[PDB]
RNA sequence: GCUUGAGUCUCGUAGAGGGGGGUAGAAUUCCAGGUGUAGCGGUGAAAUGCGUAGAGAUCUGGAGGAAUACCGGUGGCGAAGGCGGCCCCCUGGACGAAGACUGACGCUCAGGUGCGAAAGCGUGGGGAGCAAACAGGAUUAGAUACCCUGGUAGUCCACGCCGUAAACGAUGUCGACUUGGAGGUUGUGCCCUUGAGGCGUGGCUUCCGGAGCUAACGCGUUAAGUCGACCGCCUGGGGAGUAC
RNA sequence: AAGGAGGUAUUCAUGUU
């Protein structure tokens, strides 16, 4: 995130752009994830659980648009 | 015979030796019965990041069909020459005799 | 594996036309050629178990083919193993 | 590996009846044709036929009476792992004569009733109820 | 969506064709996901290899910081 | 004898399959300097520790070791263990298209042989980070722990040994039959490719579900359904996977 | 960190920037 201050843009706008660039690059998430060593088994288990619950929510939504609740 | 694609980057201050190297390596291959399909001197290009504090390295690209022994000898020549800053040889499935996007 | 020219050469040597590629002697000759070829590989790379397993599969398949040929026609079996220089 | 084609044939019959299929098809052999003839004459299948010169395919057209399958149970008795032979006195009674056991006697394959009438024993291919 | 390679009959991505890879790398220099770009998986793998080879040959930057 | 099972040949396809050798960048640490000054580090809060011999911070140069962000995916490969930067050399397996060839050459397998995470052991190197043991500081009624500051074996390499794991799908291998749906990945054929389309046909793979099965939970064409072949095991809990 | 919207997520051109 290398933000250049443009002409006539106020400081608030420049800071908003820099914040959005940092959030889009995802630096802080990387740092927080690399703060402590996580075992390969833990990484795999977390990945699998995330996939399972995401798929389950997608399937629940698809079922919901098939069965009325009212 | 295998088709090797060689891209080597030379020190910007040896741009005058770059024509000599091309002929020497091509002659090595041609004596080795290898065939030079493509040869594109890309020239002075600005590096995306500094290599040995250098910028603006001289790129040459050369697509060849030549035996492994001569190719390995050429790679050792690149290793032990201090004008070639970088090299990369890649096996290819077929000979490419088109014109690179750096010339297109 | 074996290059196309080598396979065609062996087929010509051991089969009774250019197009007989499945005969037992042809199969045994191809297996023997490949097995002999890999000995250098497994003399330099001695920790390549994943390839040595395929090598042992080749050896075992050659054994089964030689057993079938011996039990089916003894003359072809003797001629083949004498040409190839294999024990038993 | 396929090591009991007769058991495979009986299994296809059973599964086709459970899946309400009109007809089932299998690779042919003369033992299979004999068994299908016995079943047809005892009224357990509606028909059979053979199609093919080099690789014959046996087609059996199955029978249903009140929606339900005609063959209620059919189990291979003699199998490659355990062959069963019975003297004429010890021939089995399947469903107390309401069903039929297919016996391979020295004069061909027949039902247990036919073998007991002809005074012969043999191998017990299958029970049909 | 619209994987831009299948529609053009692309057989192999070229590490030399920088501009195309410039379309598929982000500002920081990391590879953009296929879930974002809509690229098919096979061309995504080819693209990753080509981008890494270009990074090695210094036609693309590993990161924005070094230069 | 035959060709349908099993194999061989032809052309391709994808792949973190394996072994060896190079190479790149980011980062950690250390060293040498330049600038610079009173803190740095850590915790819930502190202290031990580092620093006026100039630390921490910033810039440049160098050394070395280990691992490969993004791509990355209930994606792929492998018999399982497992495999992740890029390039080369050697090499194993799988799948598809059309055709030819051999002619049952097949399946399973006691004993036997081979491979087998991590820790561990022997000899010889290497050692940046992490870190059993250990040392110190805290917390606590106590704290031989959780937390903090350091830190040795070890992790890495070469060659041998070891032979075990919740080595798990807690599901032995092979073959045949039995309604469907939505997808993923990898091949291939046809039609108007009108433009990423439509219609087929093979491989592997995730979820839902019918009949059926099941004690139930649930499995459900990749079965735990209906069968065939061979192999391994079980016989109340404990003592005990212990003694000899 | 909190709140709203859209989706299983983008086509929405390029241009501009
Ligand atoms: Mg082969
Ligand atoms: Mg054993
Ligand atoms: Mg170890
Ligand atoms: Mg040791
Ligand atoms: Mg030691
Ligand atoms: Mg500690
Ligand atoms: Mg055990
Ligand atoms: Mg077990
Ligand atoms: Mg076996
Ligand atoms: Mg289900
Ligand atoms: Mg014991």
């Amino acid at each position: 995130p290398v933000i250049k201050v443009r002409e006539n843009e106020p400081f608030d706008v420049a800071l908003r752009r820099f914040k959005r660039s940092c959030e889009k690059a995802g630096v802080l998430a990387e740092v927080r994830r690399r703060e402590f060593y996580e075992k390969p088994t833990t990484e795999r288990k977390r990945a699998k659980a995330s996939a399972v619950k995401r798929h389950a929510k997608k399937l629940a939504r698809e079922n919901a648009r098939r069965t009325r609740l009212y | 015979m295998r088709h090797y694609e060689i891209v080597f980057m030379v020190h910007p201050d040896q741009s005058e030796q770059v024509p000599g190297m091309i002929e020497r390596y091509t002659a090595a291959i041609t004596g080795a019965e290898g065939k030079i399909h493509r040869l594109e001197d890309w020239g002075r290009r600005q590096l995306a990041y500094p290599i040995n504090k250098l910028h603006k390295a001289h790129y040459v690209l050369m697509n060849v069909e030549a035996p492994q022994e001569v190719i390995d000898e050429l790679e050792t020549t690149f290793r032990f020459n201090d004008a070639v800053i970088r090299s990369m040889v890649m096996r290819t499935k077929h000979a490419v005799t088109e014109a690179s996007p750096m010339v297109k | 594996s074996l290059s196309t020219e080598a396979t065609a050469k062996i087929v010509s040597e051991f089969g009774r036309d250019a197009n007989d590629t499945g005969s037992t002697e042809v199969q045994v000759a191809l297996l023997t050629a490949q097995i002999n070829h890999l000995q250098g590989h497994f003399a330099e790379h001695k920790k390549d178990h994943h390839s040595r397993r395929g090598l042992l599969r080749m050896v075992s398949q050659r054994r089964k083919l030689l057993d079938y040929l011996k039990r089916k026609d003894v003359a072809r079996y003797t001629q083949l193993i004498e040409r190839l220089g294999l024990r038993r | 590996s396929m090591q009991d084609p007769i058991a495979d044939m009986l299994t296809r019959i059973r599964n086709g009846q459970a899946a309400n299929k009109a007809a089932v098809t299998m690779p042919s052999s003369k033992l299979k044709v004999a068994i299908a003839n016995v079943l047809k004459e005892e009224g357990f299948i509606e028909d059979f036929k053979v199609e093919g010169d080099t690789k014959p395919e046996l087609e059996l057209t199955l029978k249903y009476f009140q929606g339900k399958a005609v063959v209620e149970s059919i189990q291979r008795v003699s199998r490659p792992g355990l062959r069963i032979y019975k003297r004429k006195d010890e021939l089995p009674k399947v469903m107390a004569g309401l069903g039929i056991a297919v016996v391979s006697t020295s004069k061909g394959v027949m039902t247990d009733r036919a073998a007991r009438q002809a005074g012969l024993g043999g191998e017990i291919i299958c029970y049909v109820a | 969506k619209f994987c831009r390679f299948t529609a053009e009959g692309v057989q192999e991505i070229d590490y030399k064709d920088i501009a195309t890879l410039k379309n598929y790398i982000t500002e920081s220099g990391k590879i953009v996901p296929s879930r974002i770009t809509g690229t098919r998986a096979k061309y995504q793998r080819q693209l990753a290899r080509a981008i890494k080879r270009a990074r090695y040959l210094s036609l693309l930057p590993y990161t924005d910081r070094h230069q």
